[PDB]
């Protein structure tokens, strides 16, 4: 009978209400067990409710922390804010001085960069002595910096852009002089022509700081000649940037294996001063999808850069701005996908026949390559505040990055009076500056700086120059590291708190009501 | 504005 | 009988210990098994004491996250250290030049603010001519900034302070050219006494920086004057204080809807710099009473502002100014309770015959003015050490709020040469800056601009141009969250984890004692 | 029996499965039962298993939080970039072009520095007039700073050295004129000859800021004489170290019970600058050994000090340069242990014949302290980035630790025109700075402050001064606090939830397994 | 100081 | 080179 198998049921269960409610004698007893065992049992499915709201949400826990596991030596990235290089623009300037045509002045250069320059300055002159008053804005965008760079091959700017030797006047790293051909690598970047990036060496010229890097660097531009009369000099000025027309150096602290963005991230150091980046470095940690989300590898790049956020986010910038425009915008990376795309500035389609007039041809033309860059221009500037388009680029923060907080100072490095004596003597007496460019490749260099850097005129000459002073402010690690918050060990901790604490139950207790339901589709 | 090159 | 519910209990009892006790048919098993129970029970006493002494101390759990939500651009507020105009100031030179006597100097001007600062200056020259000597730190005071902005209209003020037209050479932002009369909000500064605020304005002239915002600014004084002797200029200089005669812009980047507080926090860029401010967006969110203390909306003021900790300290500290000297600080905001307290710095008091004569009275009123200004300042100095009346004031950080951390650097940003040479043709030729100021209004100011800013002496005129380079360094938001550590629902698994390991209780175990005890009492 | 014992067992038994195996009637129930019971252990097993190894990770929980108490206002220190002052600078300048021979001029003055210094110079000038093209490098770094800080007494460059008098202008701190002879304290480094440390003093001269420190210092070096040829002047120049030859102020905040370190911390300000230093303070709290790793106390040094990790870290390199070179490195602090270590730069062994000759001998010696020169550097160098060396020095962060995070920001300081003429008035007609070197003893320095800060120059003179502005941005502290993330109590809860959810144990059931097997040893 | 106005 | 004190 049903009876039966219920009276042994609650003779051997282990379960704490149940054995009242079968055995009770009493109706009214029967109703109050019962009510207690119904209530007992929907506060504790509303207390598991709360359980698995907070399991199934998947919190992070972090821990932020000092540790002493050292980082590597960041790498420094440094770029001159002039393009060209002195002698170079000096030669321009006084070429167009004597004949401010360029067409006739395409033959007087044996230097390649300073033919194609006249070549594609001639492709432009004629529209510019008639139109000025009409559209002075558009042609001081069309000879922006940014144009020649997308025009010129990066091979022929190269042999007239801030040379490795006549940039880095000394470097000293970890006690030892930097090598500068082993240390310092240079890339092309379209706004600062040449950049060079420094990487560090452990030693195996026993001088300079032991605890981080300096170097001396030349950077103002005093020795440039002074026009009487305002002169255009196109490829100079990047018309009416946030970096139109600065003067100094642009560093970058970031992790040593990864590509340099100097437009969008760095410091300023203005000639004549001497900073201190005082680095502390910090270390990110963080969980994959199910409670955060992190990659190791760009979605859009190869695998030869380490990882950073930056990197995804303008390639997903520039992916979007070439299907819009469908143009690549030169400021920039190029997509590895696609390298057929030709960069918003490209101007090769123009004929030879602007060379010799100013038909509207040639200003339809103009009209065109301005409206072009309005476009990259506008999608530049709004692409990235649509968080619709932004987000299907998928672009995650990297699971285990390094940061480097930098405390950024100046002081004035060529003092006035006997130490400024001495750092003059240490630039030119010792280290012989000078000598490096009296080769004959740069004979005109020579004398040029040989006039300028003189012994009479050293308190404002050395003006010009810059130090840079990087190093670890602190050898500690600030380490920021999450984890998952909610294990499935704490979740059956507080399962089983919650089942102890209401009903009573264990998992072989079910094994009970499993021998009894079984044992009733027996009887049945 | 007249500027020259 | 008693052994007979005794029995009942423990044969249908699911406590684990006192079936034990009961059915004990030796003493010392009883005894054992009792002293098992009493200490199992003390034990669980003392860990439900640790665990309740946890929950009642009410922990914050604290998370930090990067995030891609984007924060609206920050506002962004200039203040030209220099507060007046430098026509007005060459002006009030030469006047003074002519005739050191402010008094016949009152009508000699149509200018309104003339009028009354010589007013206000005639009502302290006599003291002047007299008492160098004996108390040159009280004329020093009293001549300050503050005077003078305490006790003339500031509509008046206005009008000879610095110009939005005369401030701003341009701006850029999102890729577009600034609307200066729709973008900038001007606001009054007792110490800065023109300032204006930058509101971000989103794309519907396509130039300029595509990531953030770029502005020129006119900030230099070398168009003043150059006296061949040492003429005090009252209202000029703020005797003494951090920032007395300081040359440049302040620049405070705050949340959008805010009002700046420019004494206290921002940053500084000299003339002749170029300073990029990259900024790194922060986002605070914490809890209420229970576990923390945060709010919503000043204690002090209204709601049309959104709530900074900033403002409600400087509320507190002007409140205890007010009690203490009877006036209030100009330094400070002026509560929005009662506007009828005058400033620590009126003078409206001063009889006429000042102008006149030094009589003791005029003396005995001006140091009372210097006993006011004193006490203001005491009051200001101790007030923020006090730990009992700033915790009175109820000043709690905000509930939910946007930080930015900036990384500052500097530029020289007219570079020398053909760069510069482009710069001064923006500014000068395309802009036409000069031609802003050729109205009937500011004629006199045409002439100065004229002649300083010629072609000749560009490389040194422009060094009194300075530019900011405002930009979000990072696009995801570094986010600090607190939220409850220890959760109700935390409490009630702990409780029933540690029920179950010591005693082996459940809730309905209870109705079962409650049960027996029901039975107790109806026998008894 | 067996059996008997089994059913009472059985019968009394609060465990939830060996009931059923012990009663059960048939071989596949209790072959299901065992599986079951077997299962539910293993599982159980598992699952404490991951607890465990959670619990004895010893996990940390870290809190990130903005409270309102206040930390004191941090020390501040203000070491002159200009080692010596500049009369005695110039006396040496002149005392050489009129004689170039250092051993004729030890007679020539009764300063005792200058006799010490010019002995020391006498001790390798034979050298130096034999050997500038064969070593010029070797020279170099013998006339550094360092050189003559570890050879000549302290108490004797102190009379040389940059004076507290000539050197702080003007201080203001807490509204309230500073007194420099109690509030300023004097400590020496081998580098920066003199520096000066500011303990705060709060109110018991009602002028200045309020809120914060604020100070005019005379940095620059333009009233040096400016020679027409190169000159070397030792004791001037650090031979390319990132530090060489930069003018201005190194400025450092620390917690004001602590040494501070100005070669490896702190800021830059350039003179003709006003530079505002906005903290905001900081507190971290972490937790001893069985969590973490922190100390109270420096294990090198002795207890008069507050701990900071930089002490420490430097206290272990300069043990280990002990160790290796056998001498000291001035450039280290010199450990509290034993003080007959001298410093690798000492050279009083040098023979007196050195002033007459340039022997082989003398040459010798010279390589001989340029080789140990050259030890202590490469030691330095390499050290840090040893971690088995590094971690053999305990070394730990504190357990208590304050720290400031610093807003740094430059404006002009001497604004031209009339506030500029303001300043100066303040400077030198109130304060009268040039009044304070009228004294007999400093008779020399008064003719050329006077001649050099007239009236006529002073928009190029007053580029000399710098003035600091220190103030506290935030009143709240952004306090950082470690704390044990799985307490006992949590493990225990834990432990409780498994045994109830699994096996449905309590410590009280292994009573009766305990009552079991003392029955059971009992019948055998 | 004498200073004039 | 010839340099002289
Ligand atoms: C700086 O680095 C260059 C390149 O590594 C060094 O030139 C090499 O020197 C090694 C031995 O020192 C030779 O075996 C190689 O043939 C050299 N050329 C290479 C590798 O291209 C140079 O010696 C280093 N030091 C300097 C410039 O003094
Ligand atoms: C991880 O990334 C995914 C995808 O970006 C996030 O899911 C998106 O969340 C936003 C905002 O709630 C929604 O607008 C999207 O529709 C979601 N995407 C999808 C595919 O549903 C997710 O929230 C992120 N989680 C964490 C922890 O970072
Ligand atoms: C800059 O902003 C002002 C103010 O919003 C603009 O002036 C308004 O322009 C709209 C249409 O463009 C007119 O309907 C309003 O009557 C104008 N005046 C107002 C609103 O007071 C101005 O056009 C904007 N651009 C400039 C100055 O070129
Ligand atoms: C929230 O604010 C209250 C009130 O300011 C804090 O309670 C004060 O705590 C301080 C320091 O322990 C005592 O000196 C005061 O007497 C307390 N006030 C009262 C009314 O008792 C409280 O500690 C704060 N709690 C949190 C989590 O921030
Ligand atoms: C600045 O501090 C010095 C040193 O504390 C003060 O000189 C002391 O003044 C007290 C009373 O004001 C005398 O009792 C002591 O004898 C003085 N000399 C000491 C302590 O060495 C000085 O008065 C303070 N103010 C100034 C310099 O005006
Ligand atoms: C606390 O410090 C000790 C000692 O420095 C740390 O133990 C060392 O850990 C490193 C790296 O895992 C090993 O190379 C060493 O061999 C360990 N030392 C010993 C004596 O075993 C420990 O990890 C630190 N713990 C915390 C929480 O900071
Ligand atoms: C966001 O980008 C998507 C790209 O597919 C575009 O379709 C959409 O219009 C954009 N939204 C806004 C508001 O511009
Ligand atoms: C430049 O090089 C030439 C040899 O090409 C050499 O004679 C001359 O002395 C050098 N310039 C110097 C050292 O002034
Ligand atoms: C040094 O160079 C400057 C230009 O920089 C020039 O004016 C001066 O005459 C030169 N001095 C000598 C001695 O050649
Ligand atoms: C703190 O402020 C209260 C304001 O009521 C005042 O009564 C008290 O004296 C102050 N305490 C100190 C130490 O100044
Ligand atoms: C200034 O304005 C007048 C008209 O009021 C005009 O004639 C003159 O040319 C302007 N100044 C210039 C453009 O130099
Ligand atoms: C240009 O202005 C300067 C003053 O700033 C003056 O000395 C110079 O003579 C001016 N040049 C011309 C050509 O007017
Ligand atoms: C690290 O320092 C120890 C000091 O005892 C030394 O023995 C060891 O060689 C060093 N290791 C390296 C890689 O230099
Ligand atoms: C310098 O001190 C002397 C007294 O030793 C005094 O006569 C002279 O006036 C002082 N210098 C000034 C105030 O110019
Ligand atoms: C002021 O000092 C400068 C040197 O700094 C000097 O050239 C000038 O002649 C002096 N003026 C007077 C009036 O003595």
């Amino acid at each position: 009978a049903i009876r039966d198998v219920m009276t042994k049921f609650a003779e051997q269960t282990t379960m704490h209400g149940v054995p009242k409610v079968i055995n009770a004698k009493s109706s009214m007893g029967r109703l109050f067990w019962s009510l207690v065992c119904l209530a007992a049992g929907a506060m504790f499915c509303l207390q598991m409710s709360e359980v698995l709201q907070r399991y199934f949400s998947y919190p992070k826990k972090v821990t932020v922390e000092v540790v002493p596991t050292p980082v590597p030596f960041p790498s420094i990235s440094i770029c001159n804010m002039r393009n060209l290089d002195v002698h170079i623009l000096n030669t321009l300037n006084r070429m167009f001085i004597e004949d401010d045509r360029p067409f006739s002045n395409i033959n007087k250069s044996e230097h390649e960069f300073i033919r194609a320059y006249m070549k594609k300055v001639a492709k432009y002159a004629p529209l510019f002595w008639n139109y000025q008053d009409e559209y002075p804005e558009v042609f001081q965008e069309i000879f922006s910096r940014t144009t020649f760079s997308a025009n010129i091959d990066p091979e022929v700017i190269a042999l007239a852009a801030v040379q490795l030797e006549g940039f880095v006047v000394n470097c000293h790293y970890a006690g030892h002089r930097c090598n500068k051909t082993r240390d310092f690598y240079r890339f092309f970047d379209p706004y600062y022509f040449n950049c060079f990036t420094y990487k560090a060496h452990e030693p195996t010229l026993s001088e300079g700081i032991e605890n981080g890097w300096s170097s001396i660097l030349l950077s103002g531009s005093g020795m440039l000649d002074k026009n009487d009369e305002i002169r255009m000099l196109p490829g100079l000025h990047e018309w009416r940037s946030a970096v139109s027309a600065s003067e100094g150096v642009r560093v970058v602290i970031h992790p040593p294996s990864t590509t340099p963005y100097p437009f969008t991230e760095g410091y300023d150091v203005p000639p004549g001063f001497s900073a201190s980046f005082g680095i502390h470095p910090r270390r990110n940690i963080r969980i994959g999808p199910p409670h955060g989300n992190c990659s190791d590898k760009n979605p859009f790049g190869d695998g030869t850069e380490r990882y950073r956020l930056m990197a995804c986010q303008k390639m997903c910038m520039q992916h979007y701005i070439v299907e819009t425009c469908g143009c690549a915008d030169v400021g920039l990376p190029k997509l590895p996908l696609q390298a057929n795309i030709s960069w918003c500035r490209d101007d090769d389609n123009f004929p030879d026949e602007c060379m010799f007039t100013a038909s509207e041809e040639c200003l339809q033309l103009l009209m065109q390559l301005h409206n072009r860059i309005k476009c990259a221009r506008s999608i530049k500037s709004k692409i990235t505040k649509n968080t619709t388009a932004m987000e299907a680029c998928n672009c995650f923060p990297p699971c285990d990055e390094v940061s480097y907080d930098v405390s950024y100072s100046l002081s004035k490095w060529p003092s006035a009076g006997y130490e400024g004596d001495a750092a003059y003597f240490d630039v030119f007496g010792i280290e012989k500056f000078n000598e490096r460019f009296n080769k004959t490749g740069t004979q005109g260099k020579y004398e040029l700086f040989t006039k300028y850097f003189n012994v009479s005129n050293r308190e404002e000459s050395m003006k010009d120059f810059a130090r840079l002073n990087v190093y670890i402010a602190d050898s500690n690690v600030v380490k920021t590291q999450e984890s998952e918050d909610y294990t499935r060990n704490q979740l059956v901790s507080d399962i089983g708190g919650q089942l102890g604490l209401w009903v009573g139950i264990s998992l072989i207790t079910l094994a009970e009501v499993l021998e009894l339901i079984i044992d009733l589709f027996r009887l049945f | 504005s007249f500027v020259r090159i």
